RNA sequence: CUUUAAAUCCUUUAACGAGGAUCCAUUGGAGGGCAAGUCUGGUGCCAGCAGCCGCGGUAAUUCCAGCUCCAAUAGCGUAUAUUAAAGUUGCUGCAGUUAAAAAGCUCGUAGUUGGAUCU
């Protein structure tokens, strides 16, 4: 019981920087890719209907 | 990995709500 | 003791009713009652009565059709104006196509549709679907 | 059963707000005891003034050591002990310094595996412990 | 059954008990629907003629389907009067 | 290939029985889904509702089941609900689906006021009852939808009912007897006797005695 | 005291259930297939559409001889017709309950300058819209929202002074052109 | 120009004003409730997360991060009061054998409620 770590996790996590990516579309034209993506492509279905985000 | 036998192992497990969202979508929606 | 012979006519048809008997008996018979009871039958919910006259307190053998899903009592008879009567039919009555709600206005005893046609209030009596 | 008479108006409001009490939120919220033992005192905020780091130990099911300070108010002298939240948070807090704490989110209960702990630190030094957490701020020197 | 147009809008006209005049459900597997045949009237034999009585499964439970179409038939002619 | 072992299923596959309303009308039991998949075979939906691990302890362990509430019906009046427990997930829905199959019931469906158009709500207040889960439904206005919980409502949209109130009472978290409450409000609205149906019962020759001497050749 | 007016209201209603994975789906494919913003256009849409049906329902229980009745329901279903929700010959309140959320949608002003030809897609039509290249009758209109009158459906043009309508080129084109 | 007491702000006109249109959208989340990753690295009942269930004691689907995904969006999170949800205050409309609960038992004033019957 001591307050010697108090920042321990955060304070050895390896630091990586943030990759540069192009900027996301706001407003209606989110919306309108979101509906494409989810209303007009089928081709990521495979009967399975998996995730948007899956990893396996 | 079949969801099904996902489920049917590790629904008691610390991945059984994870399973069973798993399972309940390939049961309906295709 | 009994209060509201009305209530124990209308709980004894109903009993009677869900048993699926072709005759109730009734006992008292009162002037309400018999009104009540005629305007069920001018629905075709019950049928034909017949009023056997004791010189005490009358009783009435109702001949039931089995068109009765509930007869009830509403205790006590509350006032009801032409605005309530909406209210009053939605937690009552169990559609908006059949049942009635039985009121006794100056008028006379008469379901909900024939207060609205004279466009009179009473105190509600009971239902019956 | 329960009385159904055109003229039972009094009965049945007098027996509704006699029984009323028996309901334990309606208790608590209109017999004022609660109100005088809450420290903030309804409020919903409090500024106060750190005594000295706390470190409480998690409920048996779990095991961590919870990182909290004692403050005293400013309002009332009351003293009372706030979960300050994040990690590496208790590194942003000095000893004597003006802290802005708030319920821990349950109304006066405590939250999750920190016993008699029902506060949080939002701010210390006029600084949002979040603008600290992610760096978009600094304390003031 | 209808609308204001008047056609008939349901899927179909279930039976009713012929006495207790109450409707027999879909599944009502203790109702029963027995036919008694129609006798000739000099001969003694069947003519091909039936009277149908529809029975619910709880008139059967309660016993009283043995009364119910005695008086059925007792009221249609085929079971003599007295 | 479907072979008939009941007599029903017989006059069903020789195309005697018309309807799947001509089995209803004579409440004949269904003991074939065969039968309910040559009449609606093309546009019932089956939903699984749910799978539910059930344990029994034994002499070493817990020996496991599931069990798989799935609904189905076509959205056009017909809906059954079926439970089956087996030891693998896969054969438990299966029989689920076999049972629900078996269990659908016609839906009566009436309007709120007006009557103009198709019936789109139930045609009074029903209520059903399972194991302290009430489920009341009211006729609702055209265009309101199925304002219930998600389980109620699976069933009466799979029910076509379009557009009804919704009370419950009791707990509801389980599942199962939240679906077959509501399950038996929704076929009690064929149970329901409503002064249109005061009209005297003709009486019809049932399958089997119409078709008899079909079922004697064979 | 004050000379101001505090009147104000919400034009919406959030959802109660957050995420509903069937409301979400209706709600977004209603967006892309409109071109809407957000989904509280789709909710103001749908709050208008409640309101009405709250409106015809308290009238649809009152006697059909009331005279409040007769007076409210018909400017109901007048100025639903006027907006081109719902047909003239539908005049009766129950044909109000049978209305739908797309129907209101379909008035847009941006809806009904993708569907008079004025642009290549909904986008492009509100795009269109938000740069005062479209005029209705006489007035240049800013705002998708703008719901089309069906007196006033004949009249969307391209605006006077729009690169698309009468001459005055754009900015990029004149620049273009000075450059060579 | 117009506005206005004088201005400003809108509105109007002209000039300049966009490609990584860098003229860059955020706030919370991704086990369940509840929408969306048992991907990778670190940590190792620590640090922390966690409204609740719970996660973390060497593949952590939950912490610290990278990536990716989703929810609302010029907004979004947190605390507290309050309403609905709560038919968990029940007049509509709750309960009271065993889950919390009917006075040990009678009498009894007020209160409440009171049989048929008069065209």
């Amino acid at each position: 019981g001591s307050l010697a770590r108090a920042g321990k996790v955060r304070g050895q996590t390896p630091k990586v920087a943030k990759q540069e990516k192009k900027k996301k579309k706001t407003g209606r034209a989110k919306r309108r890719m979101q509906y494409n993506r989810r209303f007009v492509n089928v081709v990521p279905t495979f009967g399975k209907k998996k995730g948007p985000n899956a990893n396996s | 990995t079949d969801p099904i036998d996902d489920f049917q192992v590790n629904w008691n497990t610390k991945h059984g709500s994870g399973v069973t969202r798993e399972l309940m979508r390939e049961l309906n929606g295709g | 003791v009994r209060m509201n012979v009305l209530a124990d006519a209308l709980k004894s048809i109903n009993n009677a009713e869900k048993r699926g008997k072709r005759q109730v008996l009734i006992r008292p018979c009162s002037k309400v009652i018999v009104r009540f009871l005629t305007v069920m039958m001018k629905h075709g919910y019950i049928g034909e009565f017949e009023i056997i006259d004791d010189h005490r307190a009358g009783k009435i053998v109702v001949n039931l059709t089995g068109r009765l899903n509930k007869c009830g009592v509403i205790s006590p008879r509350f006032d009801v104006q032409l605005k309530d009567l909406e209210k009053w039919q939605n937690n009552l009555l169990p559609s908006r196509q059949f049942g009635f709600i039985v009121l006794t206005t100056s008028a006379g005893i008469m379901d909900h549709e024939e207060a609205r046609r004279k466009h009179t209030g009473g105190k509600i009596l009971g239902f019956f679907f | 059963g329960k009385c159904r008479g055109l003229r039972t108006a009094r009965k049945l409001r007098s027996h509704r707000r006699d029984q009323k009490w028996h309901d334990k939120q309606y208790k608590k919220a209109h017999l004022g005891t609660a109100l005088k033992a809450n420290p903030f005192g309804g409020a919903s905020h409090a500024k106060g003034i750190v005594l000295e780091k706390v470190g409480v130990e998690a409920k048996q099911p779990n095991s961590a050591i919870r990182k909290c300070v004692r403050v005293q108010l400013i309002k009332n002298g009351k003293k009372i002990t706030a979960f300050v939240p994040n990690d590496g948070c208790l590194n942003f807090i000095e000893e004597n310094d003006e802290v802005l704490v708030a319920g821990f989110g349950r109304k006066g209960h405590a939250v999750g595996d920190i016993p008699g702990v029902r506060f949080k630190v939002v701010k210390v030094a006029n600084v949002s412990l979040l603008a600290l957490y992610k760096g978009k701020k600094e304390r003031p020197r | 059954m209808q609308n204001d147009a008047g056609e008939f809008v349901d899927l179909y006209v279930p039976r009713k008990c012929s006495a207790s005049n109450r409707i027999i459900g879909a599944k009502d597997h203790a109702s029963i629907q027995m036919n008694v045949a129609e006798v000739d009237k000099v001969t003694g034999r069947f003519n091909g003629q039936f009277k149908t009585y529809a029975i619910c499964g709880a008139i059967r439970r309660m016993g009283e389907s043995d009364d119910s179409i005695l008086r059925l038939a007792k009221a249609d002619g085929i079971v003599s009067k007295n | 290939e479907w072979m008939p072992v009941t007599k029903l299923g017989r006059l069903v596959k020789d195309m005697k029985i018309k309807s799947l309303e001509e089995i209803y009308l004579f409440s004949l039991p269904i003991k074939e889904s065969e039968i309910i998949d040559f009449f609606l075979g093309a546009s019932l939906k089956d939903e699984v509702l749910k799978i539910m691990p059930v344990q029994k302890q034994t002499r070493a362990g817990q020996r496991t089941r599931f069990k798989a509430f799935v609904a189905i019906g076509d959205y056009n009046g017909h809906v059954g609900l079926g439970v089956k427990c087996s030891k693998e997930v896969a054969t438990a829905i299966r029989g689920a689906i076999i049972l629900a199959k078996l269990s659908i019931v016609p839906v009566r469906r009436g309007y709120w006021g007006n009557k103009i158009g198709k019936p789109h709500t139930v045609p009074c207040k029903v209520t059903g009852r399972c194991g302290s889960v009430l489920v009341r439904l009211i006729p609702a206005p055209r265009g309101t939808g199925i304002v219930s919980a998600p389980v109620p409502k699976k069933l009466l949209m799979m029910a076509g009912i379009d557009d009804c109130y919704t009370s419950a009472r009791g707990c509801t978290a389980t599942l199962g007897n939240f679906a077959k409450a509501t399950f038996d409000a929704i076929s009690k609205t064929y149970s329901y006797l409503t002064p249109d149906l005061w009209k005297e019962t003709v009486f019809t020759k049932s399958p089997y005695q119409e078709f008899t001497d079909h079922l004697v050749k064979t | 005291p004050v000379a101001r007016s505090w009147v104000c209201r919400k034009t919406y209603v959030t959802p109660r259930r957050p995420f509903e994975k069937s409301r979400l789906d209706q709600e977004l494919k209603l967006i892309g297939e409109y071109g809407l913003r957000n989904k509280r256009e789709v909710w103001r849409v749908k709050f208008t559409l409640a309101k009405i049906r709250k409106a015809a329902r308290e009238l649809l229980t009152l006697d059909e001889k009331d005279p409040r009745r007769l007076f409210e329901g018909n400017a109901l279903l007048r100025r639903l017709v006027r907006i081109g929700v719902l047909d003239e010959g539908k005049m009766k309140l129950d044909y109000i309950l049978g209305l739908k959320i797309e129907d209101f949608l379909e008035r847009r002003l941006q809806t009904q300058v993708f569907k008079l030809g004025l642009a290549k897609s909904i986008h492009h039509a509100r795009v269109l819209i938000r740069q005062r290249h479209i005029r209705v009758r006489k007035q240049v209109v800013n705002i998708p929202s703008f719901i089309v009158r069906l007196d006033s459906q004949k009249h969307i043009d391209f605006s006077l002074r729009s690169p698309y309508g009468g001459g005055r080129p754009g900015r990029v084109k004149r620049k273009n052109a000075k450059k060579g």
